């Protein structure tokens, strides 16, 4: 009977640890944001939309440093002014 | 032999030749700022205060060593981020430089709902419910702990605190600030017992510790958050036009707090001037030494006042022939920014020694914040002493006496959780007093890095004169409490208080009548207490002041007045603030009134058995105080 | 007090396995012995005709029994607060029985309760000693 008990609890442990590594796209975006203290992380549907939005932001905010990664875009700025401008642009464009 | 007039004149003479601003400027030097609790500069200032106490040649200088648990920032930065519920964008609102001590380390995400100040009435008059959402509130009316507790009572998952420009006209919109959210005083991990090694620090957590994360944010971050929110804030809130109420449907807020506990050593510095007749009875004068930033107004002014008062009284005793009947203790506390930890743990450590010996506490924290108003919060036993002090101390600017309102006593606000005199009054039953020259608004730089000497001397150019006036008030308190054979403690004042109580009960008479209860026993207890106070005043009048034995008996009966209002039916460890008038918990008269108020609202929030027990215990607390004040046990009359 | 600590001796290993020490109890015992010895010395050196010195010393005597009432317990739910002769988890016999349950390895032993009991009893004894020693500034604790 105890063999079945250890088997049951091992399978239960595997379940718990498998559910805990469940990531969302937003989790990866937040990790990108928190890693480099970015201002805005934008998740596009494709690399083309990502490139287009990044280029628009770069045109309106030249000092921004843009990291284009798959369909993710990471905006790093030096001032809160540029952060606010980049956020407005990314949220409304 | 010196009398009251000689002592007053010599005290004013020494106050004229005292330079307070120089010591304030010394306390803001780089060797003392910043002085976080337990830091190296805190210990440096403690050593300086100790050496000053020794150089004043006080009767004895000593120290107390405590090991307490505070909360500090972690290497992981706390963050406020905005997430789009579509999942397409995340936006870092702010990595705040300040923090809220004793906040729970957690990450929560949800709607952001604006509450005006975090008070219960603010929450009740709210369109959007806050359960399951993050709450953003302004500071200014209640402590951070009260805001967080009110938020937790409605199942909020997080609290953000900011300083609006209307309440805090600060030019720097990115200014960080600091606070604590422990609903209580002292070390929150030694609730009710001293933080000494002898206890071997057992696992015990104060019930006032919050269970949700709380974080301070700048006004710029608050406006960035309002940019993603809808709804105008009510006009009676009287806040900025950028204020908004609730986040849009597409926006949620993620708050991450990761503060960590840290065990630190704190020092309490003490000096004592012994009395000449009854040195075992004493007054305590205390001031906070620690501060998050420079703490010029929060800590420097009070510490300078403490040093100057100790020096002047030592000179009066050694050179001017001042012979106080009772002793005077000067105390420099630490960890006051975390909830009067030093003073509370000193009280909990030496309660058995302070019982019926320490008969008055005088707090000096934040005594100089402005020049318009003179505000005071104290036990009623000191009211008369305050009045007589306000009638002969002149305003530092106008030159008039501070006594301008004859009905001031009916407008006094009771001591609050953030005041160091509150644990003295509500927990140990020692009459306590706090006072300040202040404005109608709050000092905007408290808990910030802009609480420097420059800002203080710029806002108050008459800083030396105002500090002199505050020191004069405190010194007259001390002299009146220690120089004569009478204590100058006005027990009759409590009569007024009792009247108010029954008057506050009148608006619920009908409730009292339908529960089969009566207020007749409370009025009989009021009569007994009034007659006891009248008999005590008559005995003081008929007594011979040179007869030390009769005066000793009457003064002991006086010194038991504040202690007998501590609730004898509650655990002092779980409910330390036992004072039925000025404490907190279901044993206090305000708690009885709030529970009784819930009976009109016909939902099941009213607890009838709890109210019956509250009424019984409060009635017998009052009646027993009257009986104890009336004299010997066999001289008590019962109908 | 001696008997108390002697009753603790039979559990040394337990105290040693929980990371606890009995040194503070012996220090409080020494402080209480010092307070009683100086109180007797003060009674001997005082003049019985001086009504006030005798009144002060007699007040210090009359506070001895009161200071053994547990100041951390509700008098309504546990009225017998005396740590020596009362009843409840705040008394020394209750501490001894809880510590006794740790040798007899059932699951009846409550470690957190025992730590709180030890802390509160230790400081009750130490505070009684401090109050008996005299004024608050004349306490030699460090
Ligand atoms: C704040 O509290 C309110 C009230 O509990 C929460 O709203 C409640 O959410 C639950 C599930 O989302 C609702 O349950 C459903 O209620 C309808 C009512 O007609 C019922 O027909 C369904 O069978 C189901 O039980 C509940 O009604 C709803 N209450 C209201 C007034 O809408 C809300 O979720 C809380 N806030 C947060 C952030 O969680
Ligand atoms: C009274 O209690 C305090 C607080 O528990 C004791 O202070 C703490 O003592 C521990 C152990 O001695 C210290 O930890 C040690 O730190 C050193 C330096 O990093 C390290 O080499 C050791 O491995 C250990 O981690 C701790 O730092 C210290 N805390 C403070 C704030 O100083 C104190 O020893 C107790 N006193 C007595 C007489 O029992
Ligand atoms: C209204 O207030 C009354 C009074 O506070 C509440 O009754 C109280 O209920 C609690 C929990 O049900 C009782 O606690 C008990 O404490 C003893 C202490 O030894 C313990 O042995 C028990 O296991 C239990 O934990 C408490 O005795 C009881 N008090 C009275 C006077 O009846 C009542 O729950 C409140 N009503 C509502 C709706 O909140
Ligand atoms: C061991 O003792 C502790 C301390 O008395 C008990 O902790 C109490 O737990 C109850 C709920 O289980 C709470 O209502 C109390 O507030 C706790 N007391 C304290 C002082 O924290 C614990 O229950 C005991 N364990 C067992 C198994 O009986
Ligand atoms: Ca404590």
């Amino acid at each position: 009977d105890e063999r079945e008990e250890e088997q049951r609890r091992r399978l239960e442990e595997v379940k718990e640890e498998a559910k805990r590594r469940e990531r969302s796209e937003q989790d990866l975006a937040v990790l990108y944001l928190e890693a480099v203290n970015a201002a805005v992380v934008f998740v596009a549907d494709s690399e083309e939309e990502a490139k287009r939005v990044a280029d628009i932001v770069k045109k309106l905010v030249p000092e921004v440093i843009i990291f284009v990664h798959d369909n993710f875009v990471v905006f790093v700025v030096d001032s809160d002014e540029a952060a606010r401008r980049v956020y407005e642009i990314v949220e409304r464009a | 032999r010196l009398y009251w007039d000689d002592l007053k004149r010599k005290l004013s003479e020494k106050l004229d030749s005292t330079d307070f601003t120089s010591t304030i400027k010394l306390l803001n030097e780089n060797s003392y700022v910043p002085r976080e609790a337990g830091s190296q500069k805190d210990e440096n200032l403690a050593l300086y205060v100790e050496n000053q106490f020794r150089e004043f040649k006080l009767s004895k200088v000593w120290r107390d060593q405590h090991f307490v648990k505070i909360q500090v920032k972690d290497s992981a930065q706390n963050s406020v981020i905005i997430v789009d519920k579509n999942g397409r964008l995340v936006y870092l609102v702010e990595n705040p430089g300040g923090y809220v001590a004793y906040s729970k380390a957690a990450t929560v995400t949800g709607k952001l709902v604006h509450a005006n100040f975090g008070t219960k009435k603010d929450f009740e008059d709210l369109y959007t419910p806050v359960n399951g959402s993050i709450v953003i509130v302004r500071a200014g009316k209640i402590t951070f702990a009260e805001k967080v507790a009110n938020a937790e009572s409605l199942n909020a998952i997080g609290v953000l605190i900011y300083m609006d420009q209307t309440k805090f006209p600060i030019v720097n919109a990115e200014l960080s600030f600091f606070g604590h959210a422990h609903l209580g005083t002292g070390d929150p991990y030694t609730p009710g017992f001293p933080s000494f090694n002898h206890t071997q620090f057992p696992p015990s957590r104060s019930s006032g510790l919050p269970n949700i994360p709380v974080q301070t944010i700048s006004r710029a971050a608050a406006e960035k958050l309002f940019g993603n929110m809808e709804g105008d804030c009510p006009s009676d809130w009287k806040t900025d036009s950028t204020c908004r109420m609730v986040t849009s449907e597409s926006k949620n807020v993620k708050l991450t707090v990761s503060n960590v506990l840290k065990e630190i050593k704190i020092l309490n510095i003490f000096g004592v001037i012994k009395g000449f007749v009854e040195p075992d009875h004493y007054v305590v004068v205390g001031a906070q030494r620690d501060a998050w930033g420079p703490g010029a107004a929060k800590s420097g002014v009070g510490t300078a006042l403490l040093l100057k008062l100790a020096q002047m009284f030592s000179d009066m005793v050694l050179k001017d022939g001042f012979q106080p009947s009772r002793s005077i203790i000067f105390a420099s506390w630490s960890a006051g920014d975390f909830g009067s930890v030093g003073a509370t743990e000193w009280l909990e450590g030496y309660l058995s020694s302070l019982h019926l010996k320490a008969f008055t506490y005088i707090n000096l924290d934040k005594a100089v914040l402005g020049t318009s108003n003179f505000k005071v919060s104290a036990s009623p036993l000191l009211y008369t002493l305050i009045e007589k002090t306000m009638q002969n101390v002149k305003h530092p600017v106008t030159g008039q006496f501070l006594y301008q309102d004859s009905n001031w006593a009916s407008k006094v606000e009771k001591l609050t959780l953030d005041n160091a005199a509150f644990p003295f009054l509500a927990y140990s039953g020692i009459p306590a007093v706090s006072f300040c020259f202040c404005e109608d608004t709050d000092y905007p730089y408290l808990g910030t890095t802009m609480d420097t000497y420059k800002e203080l001397i710029e806002r108050i150019p008459e800083l030396n004169k105002v500090a002199r006036a505050a020191a004069e008030v405190a010194g007259q308190f001390v002299i009146k409490l220690t120089h004569d054979v009478e204590l100058n403690l006005d027990y009759e004042r409590y009569n007024s208080q009792l009247l108010s109580f029954v008057r506050d009960l009148n608006q619920y008479r009908a409730d009292i009548k339908e529960m089969g209860l009566s207020l007749q026993w409370l009025y009989s207890a009021r009569g007994d207490f009034f007659r006891a106070t009248s008999r005590l005043t008559t005995d003081f009048g008929n007594a011979e002041k040179t007869d030390r034995f009769v005066m000793k008996k009457l003064n002991d009966r006086v010194m038991r007045v504040e202690y007998h209002f501590l609730s004898p039916y509650v655990s002092p460890k779980e409910s330390p603030f036992r004072h039925v008038f000025w404490g907190s918990g279901s044993h206090t008269l305000p708690a009885l009134l709030e529970n009784l108020k819930l009976r009109k609202q016909n939902n099941g929030a009213f607890n009838e058995t709890l109210f019956r027990n509250q009424l019984a215990l409060a009635t017998w607390t009052i009646q027993g105080a009257a009986n104890a004040l009336s004299g010997d046990v066999w001289d008590i009359d019962n109908e």
